[PDB]
């Protein structure tokens, strides 16, 4: 459809991109006996291939000119499951990580030697913050409303 | 005099000194105020002589430390053996050795990586190994998966054993210093004891249980048809229908009249006819020999027995004309030190592991070692490098000698002063003796390569066109050739196939060894070798010499051995330490060891590896083509690196795909050493701040102010990028490329 | 050839002329700091650019630095 | 004070070494060091090598001024020695320099003139865009 | 100049800690002194130090 | 293919040499009184955060690029 | 192609920063807040203040001219 | 070569260069008026980057050329 690629549980070159493969594990497999650990694991791995290529047919990713899938990072609606899907999560994942990290770094900072408690981490706090970290845009945005997020009086000096 | 010294628990075992990372040195014991802390904690965690100042602690620190070293060892070979035992296709390798592929390691089914398991042979399924532990096993006698396990756990055993010691000897019972200052007792234990009785001991197990064990093994029986190794011990009858000698039983040994065991010591030279290594039987034979040479030996330096030499004595007594004040005062050097112990260690060490790589690939000594070329080729690649590594390091630590414990108020023993005092003319000569090579070298390379593109091949350095014929190493050939007849009238054969004597050797097909012959290409490359050589030692010995002072910094010493350089004036002191010196010294190590396995790579698949087939006809790997494409550097390009290259790059979706993906990953670490040694800090120290800032304005400055790399730590990270990254390549490439082909 | 300053700040640390290994910096009495001492730089004619001195002052940038200028024999720690 | 005068006080005992004079020394100038030590003990040369200076007066004559240095440190720190040393011209003219007044450029002194201070902090110099087409260059001022 | 251990943020343009905040420790009353009052700052500069005499004009924010 | 290489060489030489004479400009020819608070003073004014925002664009675009070819591979 | 223009976006992109930041701290920075008095091409500021090696902004553009060899190939 | 090693080491070489030149018979007629020093810093800089330069613009333009004008496509 979109961009010249038809879907990939029609395309002509995927069937070969299957079918090469699974012809060469089974030449591979043709070396053992069908009771050997070296068949159990060849039999394994075609079983995977094709549980694999029997799951990007009817997801509905579209295949190329030479038989591979081909992502389109759009915001096409037909195609959520390729790039803004998986990038919200990963979004969510990476602001936990750093707002927890900041959490944590702000709240060792007012202490006795705060130097100490970045090699020596304290285990209790630093759970307790990676704990309340699963609200992090909540308080994210919090922080920016309140104008707590950002300092005016930083350090940089150039003459 | 000599007697055993020990301090009943000097230190007492705790984890107070372990909560405190930086514990050692009182300078950065405080704390991490920057981020140059965690990096010098670990650069200095093991300078022992830098921590403290008396030697007895160092000698404490040191000695624990060599048997968590021992300990470590251990684990390593207790894993190897327990490997060859769980996951190794072993004994169906002992029925057919030269159709099945070793193998030890396997991968979990994950991600797609199972077809690194590829199909080695006899059933299994993993990655084809090449540590020649397999061939080891065989000449050893095992025989069995069993025999294999067993040992494993001893091993093990042995770590354990060795961590108490490094324990004990530490916070129990710890020695004084002027206990290990007895080097005459120490090299009495080391020659008799460790030396002697260990090849004894060696010699005795193989004259007992490897001879029998791979006798039968040779004669074509079921390697589980044959005896138990106790069998033969427990039953002189059995073990003498091979070797009928062991019917006279121990009567030869004691009445003088031991030439009647000529059955299982023997002298031949050859190899096995049909394992293509050496025959036991001499092997036992030189074991036997070599034990009783260092036992005798090993009574020479004087003990509290009232006789034997004193190793002071012996250095007054050589002082002659030309050297000043002779050998004195250097057995104060090399007791009050432990450096200058160092540095001789590590030297002969090197440099007998070159002597290791040069001997073993010459005259294999396991059966079917010659026959698998890839295990045949790590060997010696493996083993240059650690040479390689070691004589540098020597020269690094005899830079440290002089730079922190030499002093001249007892140095007035005019042997060390007065090397010191032509430091000037040493440096000179060897500098304009690194020039000649290099031109005398290299320049008949270009002066190929010129003449071959300006298609007059006739003013080439052929072995068609203008001759240079190694002459004194074809007679040394040629001599060793002939000494079974003449100078080695008891020796059967020569010591060697590679001596243009005798003649080839076959191990069912593939061909183990034949005459080397040695043309124009080689007296070229040899002369490379020198050259290269000789600009390492240029490097490494003018750092060692001027590592005390010199013209443009007269007080150096006081500077230390560590340092990036002493300001932008004089026009420029950039890298004028001796760390220094040792860092331009790894890239020539580097350049000279890649020089020595191309070569070898290229020549042994050329002129001496191949396949022979019935009525003699024998065709090398290559081709032959050494002796006529590698006097161009064209030559070197397309024949040896494009054309051999191409198993490597199309190794993808094949059981070699690592080696193709390691490729690339070793030419991405070795271009990013580049960032690393081109660059300064100073740049990178001032980009840091504009990211301060922007993490200041988020309110995420970290306590620990992050400065950049000390203008040393970036030196030692771009060598050893550079380093990883250049053998890694060579390691892939070699391994994708004698997998395959050989 | 070198130009070698002390601006106004040195606490008479002394250590800039304990440093220098050429006899180029030396003490001077001027009141103003607390002990009436400072640097002054009359040998300038013989400092090689060593920059041990700013490698010691501990003051908040520097209060005594030295700037490269004409190269001569003296500088340039030539001995041949 | 009047700067000591040379003289012909003998020199250490050295079997010699090839970090010595050269022809610069011959064209151009040349430094020469002595002191005065108590007894006779075992001396690092500054040119490589060891030598045993002798009792009384001892004149060392070498190729730098940095060398001269580093040995009257090394002395004076070490064996608590006190020194002078001097630069002679080709023509023999003898000039004194590292004691020049007696007291050593650590410890104060009356009668010293101050060279190279600037009455101002360093970060006030001018830029140097304005000093442009005029020799001044930022901190001469 | 200010009092003792008061909190001061400076504003010497060529300094490290400009804009940052440090403690007095003592100001020297004498009367020709250029440069009197003594702070000290909790994290080093490039050299490793952490306290610094400024002129009293040249840095206050309290 | 001569000439896109040969030209396109030359252009990677002069972007260079463009950024090389702005940064010479701004040692030796550039007044900060004139120049009140002009767009020229405020661009050093506020170099910290171009700085920053260089690094992380560049820092981007290398760990993605890098990570899909290793990927493929 | 999709891949090659974002490698040729990661290469502008490093070059510039490099440019840009020689060219901005090029009057003088944290490590060393007098550089506009030194010039534009100096080796270095000595060995002390932890290590001001190749900091000067002729050394930036010596550094960018790398970047653009290898974004230009 | 100009990039890797540093200048410390090449001038602590010429100043024994220099002296195995002087102290030879039959050589020491002749005689140098600039005395040997080993390159600046930035001036090794300089050249190693030519040196790096002039390697990369050629061995391309030669791979370039022949690889297709071997071919013309
Ligand atoms: C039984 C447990 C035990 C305990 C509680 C201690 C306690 C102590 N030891 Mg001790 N020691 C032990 C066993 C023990 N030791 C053994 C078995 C050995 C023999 C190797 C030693 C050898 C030894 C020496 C030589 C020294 C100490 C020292 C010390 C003191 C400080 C140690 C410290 O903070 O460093 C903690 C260090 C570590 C946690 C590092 C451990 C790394 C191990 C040893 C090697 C692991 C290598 C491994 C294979 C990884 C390789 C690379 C890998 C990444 C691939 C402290 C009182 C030091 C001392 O008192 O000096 C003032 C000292 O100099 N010990
Ligand atoms: C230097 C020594 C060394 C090295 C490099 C390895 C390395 C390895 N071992 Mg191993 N091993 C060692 C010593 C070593 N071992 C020793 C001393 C023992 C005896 C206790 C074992 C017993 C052992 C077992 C029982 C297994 C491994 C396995 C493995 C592999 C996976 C390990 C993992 O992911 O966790 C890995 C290649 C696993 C493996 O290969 O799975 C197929 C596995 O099952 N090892
Ligand atoms: C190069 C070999 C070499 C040389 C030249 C010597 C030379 C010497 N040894 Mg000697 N030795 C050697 C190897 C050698 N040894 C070895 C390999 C061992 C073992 C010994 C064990 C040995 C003992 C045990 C003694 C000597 C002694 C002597 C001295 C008296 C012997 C004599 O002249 O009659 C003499 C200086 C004797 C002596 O007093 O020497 C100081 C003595 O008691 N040697
Ligand atoms: C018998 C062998 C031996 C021994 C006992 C020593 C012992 C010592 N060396 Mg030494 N050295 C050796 C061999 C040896 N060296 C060799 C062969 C070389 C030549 C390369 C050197 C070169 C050398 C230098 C240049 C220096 C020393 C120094 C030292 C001292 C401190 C070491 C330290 O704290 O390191 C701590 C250890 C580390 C920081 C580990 C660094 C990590 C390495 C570089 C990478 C390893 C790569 C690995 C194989 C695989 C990489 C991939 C993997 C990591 C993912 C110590 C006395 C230093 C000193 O000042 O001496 C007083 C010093 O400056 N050595
Ligand atoms: C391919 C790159 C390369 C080359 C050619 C060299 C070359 C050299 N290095 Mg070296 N070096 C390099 C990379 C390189 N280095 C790198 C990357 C490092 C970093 C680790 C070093 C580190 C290093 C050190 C630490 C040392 C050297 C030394 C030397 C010299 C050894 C003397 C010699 O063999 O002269 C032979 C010279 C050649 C073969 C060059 C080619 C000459 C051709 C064939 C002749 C041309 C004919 C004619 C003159 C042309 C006229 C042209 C005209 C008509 C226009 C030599 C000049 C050593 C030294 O100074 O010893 C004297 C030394 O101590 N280098
Ligand atoms: C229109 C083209 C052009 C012109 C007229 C100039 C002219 C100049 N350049 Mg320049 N330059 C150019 C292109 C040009 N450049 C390009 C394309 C680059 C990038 C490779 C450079 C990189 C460059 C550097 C790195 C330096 C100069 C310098 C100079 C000045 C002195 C040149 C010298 O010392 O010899 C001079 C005003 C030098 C200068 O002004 O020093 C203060 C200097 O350091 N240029
Ligand atoms: C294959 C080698 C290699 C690799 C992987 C890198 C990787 C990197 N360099 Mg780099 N660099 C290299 C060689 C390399 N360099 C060489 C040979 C030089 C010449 C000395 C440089 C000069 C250089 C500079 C001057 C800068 C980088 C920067 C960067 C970073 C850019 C961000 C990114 O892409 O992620 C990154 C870590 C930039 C950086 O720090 O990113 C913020 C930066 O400013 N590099
Ligand atoms: C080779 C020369 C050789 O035979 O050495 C012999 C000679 C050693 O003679 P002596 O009898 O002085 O030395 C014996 C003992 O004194 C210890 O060397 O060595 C030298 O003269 C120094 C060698 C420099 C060699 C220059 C090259
Ligand atoms: C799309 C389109 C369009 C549009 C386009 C455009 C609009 C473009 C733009 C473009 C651009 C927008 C470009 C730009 C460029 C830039 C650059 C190239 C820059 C550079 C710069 C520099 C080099 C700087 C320097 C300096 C300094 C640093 C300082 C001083 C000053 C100076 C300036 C010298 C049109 C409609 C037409 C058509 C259709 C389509
Ligand atoms: C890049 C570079 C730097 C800067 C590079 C630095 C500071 C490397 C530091 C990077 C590491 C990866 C930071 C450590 C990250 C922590 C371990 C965080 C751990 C948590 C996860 C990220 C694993 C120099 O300082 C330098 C100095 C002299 C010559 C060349 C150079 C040089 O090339
Ligand atoms: C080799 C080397 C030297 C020594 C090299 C010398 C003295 C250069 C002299 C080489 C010969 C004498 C000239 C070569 C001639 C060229 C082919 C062209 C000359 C220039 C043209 C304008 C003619 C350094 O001084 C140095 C300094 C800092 C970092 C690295 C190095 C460095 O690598
Ligand atoms: S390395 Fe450090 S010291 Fe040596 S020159 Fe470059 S900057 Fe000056």
């Amino acid at each position: 459809d979109v961009a010249g690629l038809t879907p990939c549980k029609e395309s002509k070159g995927f069937a070969k991109r299957e079918k090469q493969e699974i012809k060469k594990l089974e030449s591979r497999l043709k070396l053992y006996a069908p009771d050997s650990a070296p068949a159990l694991a060849l039999n394994a791995t075609i079983e995977k291939t094709k549980r694999r290529f029997a799951f990007y047919g009817n997801e509905g990713l579209l295949c190329g000119t030479d038989g591979l899938p081909h992502l389109i990072v759009d915001g096409d609606q037909a195609h959520l499951g390729e790039f803004v899907y998986p990038g919200l999560v990963f979004l969510y994942i990476a602001g936990w990580i750093g707002w927890v990290g900041r959490a944590y770094l702000i709240d060792v900072r007012t202490s006795k030697k705060p130097t100490e408690k970045e090699i020596i981490i304290d285990v209790p706090l630093a759970l307790r913050i990676m704990s309340k970290g699963l609200t992090w845009p909540v308080a994210a945005i919090g922080e920016l409303r309140s104008g707590k997020l950002v300092e005016k009086s930083a350090n940089i000096t150039v003459s | 005099e000599v007697k055993i010294m020990v301090e009943k628990d000097p230190v007492k075992t705790s984890f107070e000194k372990w909560a405190k990372p930086g514990h050692f040195s009182r300078t950065l014991a405080k704390g991490p105020n920057t981020t140059t802390w965690i990096w010098n904690l670990h650069a200095d965690a093991h300078d022992f002589d830098s921590h403290t100042n008396d030697l007895e602690e160092i000698s404490r620190k040191v000695f624990s430390a060599h048997f968590g070293q021992l300990a470590v060892i251990f684990i390593w070979l207790s894993g190897m053996y327990f490997h060859g035992a769980r996951f190794s296709n072993y004994e169906a390798w002992l029925s057919d050795p030269t159709h099945i592929k070793p193998s030890a390691q396997v991968v979990w089914p994950i991600v797609g990586q199972k077809i690194l398991n590829g199909d080695v042979g006899g059933g299994f399924q993993g990655i084809q190994i090449t540590s020649g532990f397999f061939q080891l096993w065989r000449a050893s006698g095992i025989t069995s998966e069993l025999q294999l396990y067993t040992t494993a756990i001893g091993g093990l055993i042995f770590a354990a054993l060795m961590l108490f010691a490094g324990w004990f000897h530490y916070h129990k019972a710890a020695p004084k210093l002027a206990w290990f200052q007895n080097v005459e007792s120490m090299l009495n234990h080391h020659l008799a004891g460790l030396l002697g009785l260990g090849s004894l001991a060696w010699a005795g197990h193989q004259v007992h249980v490897s001879l029998p064990i791979n006798r039968l093994l040779d004669a074509g029986v079921d390697p589980k048809e044959i005896p138990l190794p106790h069998e033969f011990i427990l039953n002189r009858d059995l073990l003498a229908q091979l070797y009928p000698s062991f019917s006279k039983g121990l009567t030869p040994f004691f009445t003088l009249n031991w030439s009647e065991y000529s059955d299982f010591l023997t002298f031949r030279g050859g190899l096995n006819p049909v394992t293509g290594g050496l025959w036991l039987t001499d092997t036992a034979h030189h074991h036997l020999a070599i034990a009783v040479l260092f036992l005798v030996a090993g009574h020479m330096y004087r003990t509290n027995f009232g006789i034997g030499h004193s190793m002071k004595e012996i250095l007054e007594a050589h002082k002659g004309p030309f050297t000043g004040e002779g050998h004195k005062g250097l057995y104060e050097i090399l007791t009050t030190s432990w450096h200058a112990q160092l540095a001789i260690n590590l030297a002969m060490l090197g440099s007998l592991t070159i002597i290791v790589a040069h001997h073993m690939y010459a005259m294999p000594p396991y059966p079917y070692l010659a026959t698998d070329y890839a295990t045949q080729l790590s060997l010696f690649t493996h083993h240059m490098w650690i040479g390689g590594f070691l004589v540098v390091g020597a020269a690094a630590h005899a830079a440290i000698f002089m730079v922190r414990d030499y002093d001249p108020t007892t140095q007035y023993n005019n042997l060390l002063d007065r090397v010191l005092r032509h430091r000037d003319a040493i440096i000179s000569h060897l500098n304009w003796v690194c020039i000649f090579l290099g031109f005398h070298s290299f320049g008949l390379y270009i002066h190929n390569d010129t003449m071959s593109a300006l298609g007059r091949p006739q003013d080439m350095f052929s072995d068609t066109a203008i001759q240079l014929q190694p002459v004194f190493a074809q007679w040394i050939q040629n001599t060793h050739a002939l000494a079974p007849s003449l100078t080695a009238p008891n020796a059967t054969a020569s010591t060697s196939l590679t001596w243009g004597g005798g003649d080839l050797v076959a191990v069912g097909g593939k061909v183990a060894l034949l005459p080397i012959p040695l043309g124009t290409a080689d007296f070229l490359v040899h002369h490379i070798h020198a050259f290269t050589i000789h600009v390492t030692v240029l490097i490494l010995l003018k750092g060692v010499l001027f590592a005390r002072s010199s013209r443009l910094i007269p007080d150096k010493a006081n500077l230390g051995f560590r340092f990036p350089c002493d300001g932008p004036g004089r026009g420029g002191t950039c890298q004028v330490s001796a760390w220094d010196h040792v860092f331009l010294g790894l890239f020539w190590m580097y350049n000279a060891i890649s020089v020595v396995i191309f070569h070898f790579s290229w020549k042994m698949q050329s002129d001496v590896w191949g396949s022979i087939s019935d009525q003699g006809v024998v065709t090398h790997i290559t081709g032959g083509n050494f002796a006529q494409s590698s006097i161009t550097i064209n030559g070197w390009l397309r024949d040896f690196l494009w054309a051999q290259a191409s198993q490597v790059i199309q190794s993808y979706g094949s059981s070699l795909s690592a080696y193709g993906l390691l490729f690339l990953g070793a030419h991405f670490v070795w271009a990013f050493s580049l960032m690393f040694l081109f660059s300064g800090r100073g740049y990178w120290q001032e980009l840091i701040e504009s990211i301060v800032w922007a993490h200041n304005k988020l309110k995420v400055a970290p306590a620990i102010q992050p400065r950049a790399l000390s203008i040393v730590q970036g030196r030692a990270v771009g060598v050893a990028h550079y380093l990883l990254g250049g053998i890694a390549t060579t390691w892939a490439f070699f391994l994708a490329r004698i997998i395959s082909v050989g | 050839a070198h130009s070698v300053k002390i601006y106004d700040t040195c606490i008479g640390c002394t250590q800039c002329v304990r440093a220098c290994p050429t006899d180029v910096l030396e003490m001077v009495p001027w009141d103003g700091c607390k002990a009436s001492q400072i640097a002054s730089a009359p040998r300038t004619e013989d400092c090689v650019g060593c920059k041990r001195c700013e490698s010691a002052c501990p003051t908040d940038f520097l209060s005594v630095r030295v700037y490269l200028g004409a190269e001569t024999t003296r500088s340039m720690g030539l001995a041949y | 004070t009047p700067p000591t005068l040379n003289a012909d006080t003998p020199a250490p005992i050295f079997g010699g070494s090839t970090g010595g004079l050269l022809r610069k020394a011959q064209v151009e100038e040349f430094y020469v060091i002595t002191w005065e030590s108590p007894k006779e003990q075992i001396f690092e040369m500054p040119t490589g090598g060891a030598a045993i200076m002798r009792s009384g007066p001892n004149l060392l004559k070498l190729a730098r001024k940095e060398q001269c240095l580093a040995l009257g440190a090394r002395l004076r720190t070490k064996f608590k020695i006190q020194y002078q040393f001097y630069r002679v011209f080709p023509n023999g003219e003898v000039q004194y320099l590292h004691p020049k007044d007696g007291v050593y450029p650590e410890k104060v002194n009356a009668g010293r003139s101050p060279v190279g201070v600037n009455n101002r902090s360093i970060g006030k110099n001018a830029n140097p865009a304005e000093l442009k087409f005029a020799h001044k260059q930022a901190y001469d001022l | 100049g200010p009092k003792r251990g008061s909190i001061v943020k400076v504003l010497r343009r060529e300094s490290y800690w400009f804009n940052d905040t440090g403690k007095v420790v003592a100001v020297d009353q004498a009367p020709g002194v250029r440069y009197p009052v003594v702070v000290r700052f909790d994290k080093v500069n490039y050299a490793g130090v952490s306290t610094n005499n400024y002129s009293p004009d040249e840095l206050e924010a309290a | 293919a001569a000439l896109y290489t040969h030209h396109q060489y030359i252009a990677g030489f002069i972007m260079t040499g463009a950024f090389a004479h702005g940064a010479i400009f701004f040692i030796r020819d550039y007044n900060p009184e004139q120049n009140k608070d002009n767009v020229l003073a405020r661009m050093l004014e506020h170099k910290e955060a171009i700085i920053s925002h260089l690094s992380w664009a560049s820092l981007f675009l290398g760990f993605h690029t890098l990570g899909l070819y290793v990927h493929n591979d | 192609d999709f891949l090659v223009h974002h490698a040729i976006a990661l290469g502008l992109h490093t070059t510039t920063l490099i440019l840009v930041k020689g060219a901005l701290d090029a009057r003088g920075s944290k490590l060393m807040p007098d550089k506009k008095e030194f010039g534009y091409s100096f080796p270095c500021d000595g060995p002390g203040r932890g290590g001001t090696c190749d900091i000067s902004a002729w050394d930036a553009f010596y550094l960018a001219v790398f970047w653009m060899l290898n974004t230009i190939g | 070569m100009f990039l890797i090693s540093w200048r410390g080491y090449w001038q602590e070489l010429i100043e024994t260069l220099a002296w195995a030149h002087e102290r030879t018979p039959l050589a020491n007629l002749v005689r140098w008026k600039d005395k040997p020093v080993a390159l600046s810093i930035v001036q090794a800089r300089l050249v190693g980057l030519a040196h790096f330069s002039v390697g990369y613009i050629f061995t391309y333009a030669a791979f370039l050329i022949a690889s297709t004008s071997g071919k013309f496509g």
